[PDB]
RNA sequence: GGUUGCGGCCAUAUCUACCAGAAAGCACCGUUUCCCGUCCGAUCAACUGUAGUUAAGCUGGUAAGAGCCUGACCGAGUAGUGUAGUGGGUGACCAUACGCGAAACUCAGGUGCUGCAAUCU
RNA sequence: AAGCUCGUAUCAGUUUUAUGAGGUAAAGCGAAUGAUUAGAGGUUCCGGGGUCGAAAUGACCUUGACCUAUUCUCAAACUUUAAAUAUGUAAGAAGUCCUUGUUACUUAAUUGAACGUGGACAUUUGAAUGAAGAGCUUUUAGUGGGCCAUUUUUGGUAAGC
RNA sequence: GAGAACAGAAAUCUCCAGUAGAACAAAAGGGUAAAAGCCCCCUUGAUUUUGAUUUUCAGUGUGAAUACAAACCAUGAAAGU
């Protein structure tokens, strides 16, 4: 038999029941999927600065 | 000894194998000179 | 006011069309090739009529280009065979002209029943000097109207060579 | 203007215009846009590109990179300068091309600094070589061959000053097979004719050709090399001249003052017509409405 | 067989023209548009008298015509063939469709069925132009096409001079000094702007300054 | 039945910015992209390598890569009642560098000038930014301005 | 300021018809031994800069020109639109309140600006 | 439900400001494309008619289609233009600025790129309003037939469809 | 559009105008003019290695696609692709 087809009624009030909320930005974010050339090189430049200040 | 082969090739995107718009019996012309 | 709108030929091309492939045109191309010097181009069919019996791309014409001195010769070589008289049609409002001939013997050239007898167009492209910006790569650019090759600038300039005369009308 | 040609109002409104460098025939954008264009990971490490253009007989050799408001030019070096060098008559024979190569070849690197080091090849038996880069120093130059809207045939001047720049010093990525004497078939290179077309050897050996069968061909074509008594021979050494000539000093000294600026802005604009008021072009058919319709 | 005519009043729909989609769409009932001396010149007939819409409906091209040639002939039969220049102002480009009744409604997208003009409020059906002296009868006219219609229409005489966008004193203004120039049922008009020289081959009675 | 590709719907999003087709001009080549940069999104139909979905047009992000062709753009898209991260991999002619920020920058450099001054003469700071206030107290003369009185309009027909 | 080579914006730059352009520069232009390409040295390649012209290119100016760009309480606070009422109307539809607000039209003005290098009475 | 880490810290179905994106409404058609009424003027060695015609690339009438400038009228799958409402991002200490290490990346180049050291400027520290705080984790129920009203809106003559 | 023996509405040749009115396997919509279309030349990157990303989404899978890394190649004077 015939039943209802889809509707999106009531959706936004379950989303704001616990809300929309903000994506949490953090300092010193992800590295994923940047140059490995980049992120190689990065790697020694930075076991430089690090050796560096001993 | 028959010349070289050298054959021209033509710049229209045209493919298909068509008359085009013009080529038809419609523009002739009814006792059109007809040398006789 | 002309010091430099002095009117040369470009090209003189032949064409005969020859409405089959094979044996009738690798001949009448050979016509073109003892006219010419140079190797002629056979032409292939656009489409396929059927009426006249040809197949696209079939190789149902040849046509050569002959440029400078060696156009005037062949030019003046068929405008006897037209008595130095053609049309006041025949002229492109662009300014160019040409003209056609059957009985290709009429043109020096011996009769040779290896290959028969065919006619030939005739056109002749004009242009004064200056033509290259119109085809050049760099900077192609289109003459100033006062520059162009006009009509009536081209049949007096086809009266006062040759000593023809225009036609009717 | 045939009436049957004209343009419509509806078919100007709607159409689109080129680029100016474009309308002008100038400039192959397509071409443009994969020199210039740099990796957007060395973000500004400009693309210098080597142009080589041809007036009608004189040659233009700058090295520019480009900016958001407009290519800048680094270094500039004409093929009108060889008189300056040690030459005198067609500057735009293949020899040419490789020379001014030559001179902004070197002219670059000592506003550079690798003067000393990259000094090119210098004993120039035209070879097919590439400037290397030097054990624990400086890489060279590196420019690429903007040659335009030139079509690039196998031997032509283009290239020229390409072997040129590439024998200064500059480091022009580039491959043999359009210097003259690339052979078709056989995918190898004659540097005897290479060496030949650097010095002059198809001038020279057609000064040596027209001098014993057309006195009267060569009586104009060359008029100057006569009216200054020197043959073909002899003409491997007024480029190995100049070679040495520019090799010791590059270093473009420019046109003497001569009618300072200002005054050219003056003896110019005698000439520069200036556009009419609006009042006037008011009058100027205000004159005609008169002059026409008012029953003569 | 033609389904009556309140079932298709209402703009319940988004315009359905023919279209390379649509396609299958019969033929509009009404098919003449101009009537009467539509030859007439613009001088010929200053008077114009609208039949408008009050209402956002649709009219049928079957009630169209059919009351085109209800006004047009009472018209002719009171005033003369080449008395009034009747002008019908709304084509029926909208097709309605209709579903043609051991099925259900399952799949009931209709075939069209019929045409009809979709007319605004204060939208102009039937225009008109004479000379004053007739007024009274072409209203007289348009009131009875008006009864083969659904929804008021009502009846207005324009201050414009017939079939123009300009009003009777702002077209004597622009004639009897010159800048009008007769065309074949409409006239054009004298540009300040544009080539002066082919300014002046039109038009040329005017630049006298004067009559 | 219904049809979901990659780039339904997008007949005149991807449409080309009428009397501006061809090939790109070249500024949009010249500019250069460094990680962190807040760059917008709009596709450019003529190129079709690496170009954006359209959900991500007329987006703004942070580039967190950067490689020979392409930005890698960095985007927070809101699938159910929480933000996730949408990383794309994005060709240069469909990244544009962002007024987004430029008053705050223009500001912060204005505000410190301002400070600068500020500390220089008897402090007196005032470098917040504050809403539009009503307005005061004002004079409105009459001299050559006495006033035309109108009244509402009666009816007319005018066609 | 002119001009060229390379440009950025890509018509205020394009289109149509006329007209003017000194200097330099571009150009058109001469040649076919050589590399190179063609049916055709027309294009493309090379050689000369010598033998030749501003005719065209290219630059600038003219036009109640076309197109384009800009402006305006020009139209227009119109059309549309977010919000409100136990507002009007059989309905179709409509007015009012608190906000946002076009397009055409019309008139006015405008007709490329500019970067790097070199060069010029 | 159990809590846990924290607490003026961050937080928001809101406004403001700065900067984006969009092609709906309207509008447009003497702008493209596609429709559509009407005349007026053009144009053929080149559609058919048709007097003079031996014919004519012939004059002439005729109806045709094309061109020109006008005219009435239109579009969910047309459009130059183009709203309202909705929509992305930004409004600082994770800030801004300078000084000059690291690297195998990158540059002609200690050039850049990235990450760093030292240093300079404190709550008018950078819009409004609000906040019985903010953030975080685990586990589990029921539900997974819906229906109605204003508005927008598809199919249907329509329906308490 | 104007022009050239047979040649006709339609064969082949030339010039002029031409913002795309064409063409790009196909449905349609985008897109494209020294091209993305047409002719020619050289080719096998339609290849090798394992990851990240976008769309559908549960942010599973599959399809498809994007931008890098590491190879070995193609093409071009070249940057490039
Ligand atoms: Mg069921
Ligand atoms: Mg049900
Ligand atoms: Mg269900
Ligand atoms: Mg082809
Ligand atoms: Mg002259
Ligand atoms: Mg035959
Ligand atoms: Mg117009
Ligand atoms: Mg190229
Ligand atoms: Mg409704
Ligand atoms: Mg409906
Ligand atoms: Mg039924
Ligand atoms: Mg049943
Ligand atoms: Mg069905
Ligand atoms: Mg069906
Ligand atoms: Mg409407
Ligand atoms: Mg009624
Ligand atoms: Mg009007
Ligand atoms: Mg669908
Ligand atoms: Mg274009
Ligand atoms: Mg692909
Ligand atoms: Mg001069
Ligand atoms: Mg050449
Ligand atoms: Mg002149
Ligand atoms: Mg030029
Ligand atoms: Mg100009
Ligand atoms: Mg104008
Ligand atoms: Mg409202
Ligand atoms: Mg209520
Ligand atoms: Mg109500
Ligand atoms: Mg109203
Ligand atoms: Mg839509
Ligand atoms: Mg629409
Ligand atoms: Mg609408
Ligand atoms: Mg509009
Ligand atoms: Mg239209
Ligand atoms: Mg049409
Ligand atoms: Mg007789
Ligand atoms: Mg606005
Ligand atoms: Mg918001
Ligand atoms: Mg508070
Ligand atoms: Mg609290
Ligand atoms: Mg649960
Ligand atoms: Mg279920
Ligand atoms: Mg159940
Ligand atoms: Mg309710
Ligand atoms: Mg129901
Ligand atoms: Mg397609
Ligand atoms: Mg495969
Ligand atoms: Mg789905
Ligand atoms: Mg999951
Ligand atoms: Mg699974
Ligand atoms: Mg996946
Ligand atoms: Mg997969
Ligand atoms: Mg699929």
């Amino acid at each position: 038999a015939k039943s209802k087809n889809h509707t999106a009624h009531n959706q936004t009030r379950k989303a704001h029941r616990n809300g929309i909320k903000k994506p949490k930005t953090y300092k010193y974010p992800s590295l994923k999927g940047v140059d490995p050339k980049f992120r190689r090189n990065h790697k020694h430049a930075l076991h430089g600065t690090a050796k560096a200040l001993a | 000894l028959p010349p070289k082969e050298i054959v021209k090739s033509n710049t229209s995107s045209k493919k298909a194998d068509v008359p085009p718009p013009s080529a038809d019996p419609s523009k002739a012309r009814k006792n059109r000179p007809r040398p006789s | 006011q002309n010091p430099m709108r002095d009117l040369k030929i470009e090209k003189l091309v032949l064409n005969i069309s020859v409405g089959e492939s094979g044996d009738r045109l690798t001949r009448a191309s050979k016509v073109l090739e003892q006219l010419s010097g140079q190797t002629p181009v056979q032409s292939k069919a656009r489409y396929t009529v059927r009426t006249f019996g040809i197949r696209r791309n079939e190789k149902i014409a040849v046509h050569v280009t002959v440029r400078g001195p060696k156009a005037e010769e062949i030019l003046e070589r068929g405008l006897k065979v037209k008595e130095y008289q053609l049309r006041d049609r025949n002229f492109s409002a662009t300014g160019n002209f040409g003209f056609g001939i059957d009985e290709h013997i009429d043109l020096g050239i011996k009769y040779d029943p290896s290959i028969g007898i065919f006619g030939m167009d005739f056109y002749v492209v004009m242009n004064r000097p200056g033509a290259r910006v119109t085809r050049r790569k760099r900077c192609k650019g289109t003459v100033g109207n006062s520059h162009k090759t006009t009509k009536e600038d081209t049949v007096s300039w086809f009266k006062q060579k040759y000593d023809a005369d225009v036609l009717d009308k | 203007a045939f009436q049957k040609d004209a343009k419509s109002s509806a078919y100007s409104s709607r159409f689109q215009t080129p680029f100016r460098r474009r309308r002008e025939g100038k400039t192959d954008y397509y071409q443009r846009k994969r020199l210039v264009t740099q990796h957007k990971a060395k973000y500004n490490t400009p693309k210098y590109r080597l142009v080589v253009r041809f007036t009608n007989k004189d040659i233009i050799c700058q090295i520019i990179s480009s900016t958001i408001t407009g290519d800048v030019v680094l270094a500039a070096a004409y093929s009108h300068e060889l008189p300056r060098y040690g030459i005198t008559h067609g500057l735009t024979n293949w020899a040419a091309a490789y020379a001014t190569g030559l001179l902004i070849a070197r002219r670059t690197l000592q506003k550079l600094g690798l003067d000393e080091t990259y000094k090119g090849v210098e004993e120039v038996e035209g070879e097919y070589e590439l400037t290397e880069a030097v054990e624990d120093g400086p890489r060279p130059f590196k420019v690429f061959l903007d040659i335009g809207l030139q079509r690039t045939t196998t031997g032509a001047r283009v290239f020229g000053a390409l072997k040129g720049a590439s024998d200064g010093g500059l480091y022009v990525p580039h491959s043999e097979n359009r210097f003259p004497g690339w052979d078709f078939e056989t995918e190898e290179i004659d540097p005897e004719l290479l060496r030949s077309y650097i010095f002059g050897g198809h001038v020279s050996q057609y000064m040596e050709e027209l001098a014993d069968d057309d006195e009267e061909r060569f009586s104009e074509l060359f008029k100057g090399y006569l009216a200054d008594d020197i043959d073909a021979d002899s003409l491997e050494d007024i480029y190995t001249s100049a070679h040495e000539a520019i090799r010791a000093d590059p270093a473009f000294k420019p046109t003497e003052k001569k009618f300072t600026k200002e005054q050219y802005a003056a003896e110019s604009k005698k000439y520069r017509q200036t556009k009419l008021s609006k009042e006037e072009r008011a009058a100027r058919v205000a004159a005609k409405i008169a002059a026409l319709a008012g029953q003569q | 067989a033609r389904r009556p005519a309140r079932c298709y009043r209402y703009q319940k729909n988004k315009p359905y023209p023919k279209s390379r989609y649509n396609r299958a769409v019969p033929d509009s009932k009404i098919r003449i548009y101009d009537l009467g001396k539509k030859k007439a010149t613009v001088d010929e007939f200053p008077l114009c008298v609208h039949l408008v819409s009050n209402e956002l409906e649709q009219l049928s091209s079957e009630a169209l015509e059919a009351a085109r040639i209800c006004a047009n002939k009472y018209m002719t039969t009171v005033s003369g063939r080449d008395a009034f220049h009747l002008r019908v102002r709304v084509h029926p480009f909208h097709v309605l469709r209709i579903n043609k009744m051991q099925q259900g409604m399952r799949g009931a997208w209709g075939k069209p069925h019929g045409l009809a003009a979709r007319v605004d409020i204060g939208q102009i059906i039937f225009s008109v132009r004479t000379k004053d002296s007739n007024k009274d009868v072409v209203v007289e006219g348009l009131r009875r096409a008006r009864y083969k219609f659904p929804g008021q229409q009502k009846i207005i005489l324009s201050k414009k001079w017939g079939f123009t966008n300009l009003d009777r004193p702002e077209y004597l203004k622009k004639r009897e000094a010159g800048e009008v120039k007769d065309d074949g049922a409409f006239v054009k008009f004298l540009s300040k702007k544009g080539s002066l020289e082919n300014n002046i081959r039109e038009f040329p009675e005017y630049f006298a300054a004067q009559a | 039945g219904k049809s979901h590709g990659y780039r339904s719907r997008t007949r005149y999003m991807f449409q080309r910015d009428f009397r501006k087709h061809g090939a790109v001009h070249l500024s949009t080549y010249l500019k250069v992209y460094k990680v962190g940069d807040i760059v917008d999104i709009k596709a450019n139909g003529s190129i079709q390598k690496g170009m954006p979905h359209k959900f991500y047009q007329g987006k703004t992000g942070v580039v967190y890569n950067v490689t020979k062709s392409s930005v890698g753009v960095i985007i927070n898209k809101m699938v159910g009642n929480r933000y996730l991260e949408k990383r794309l991999n994005l060709r240069v002619e469909h990244i544009k560098h962002s007024k987004c920020r430029q008053e705050f920058l223009e500001r912060v450099k204005a505000n410190a000038a301002k400070r600068a001054e500020a500390k220089a003469q008897g402090v007196a700071v005032q470098l917040k930014r504050q809403p539009a206030q009503p307005r005061e107290s004002r004079i409105v003369s009459t001299e050559g301005n006495v006033p035309q009185t109108l009244a509402p309009v009666p009816y007319e027909t005018f066609i």
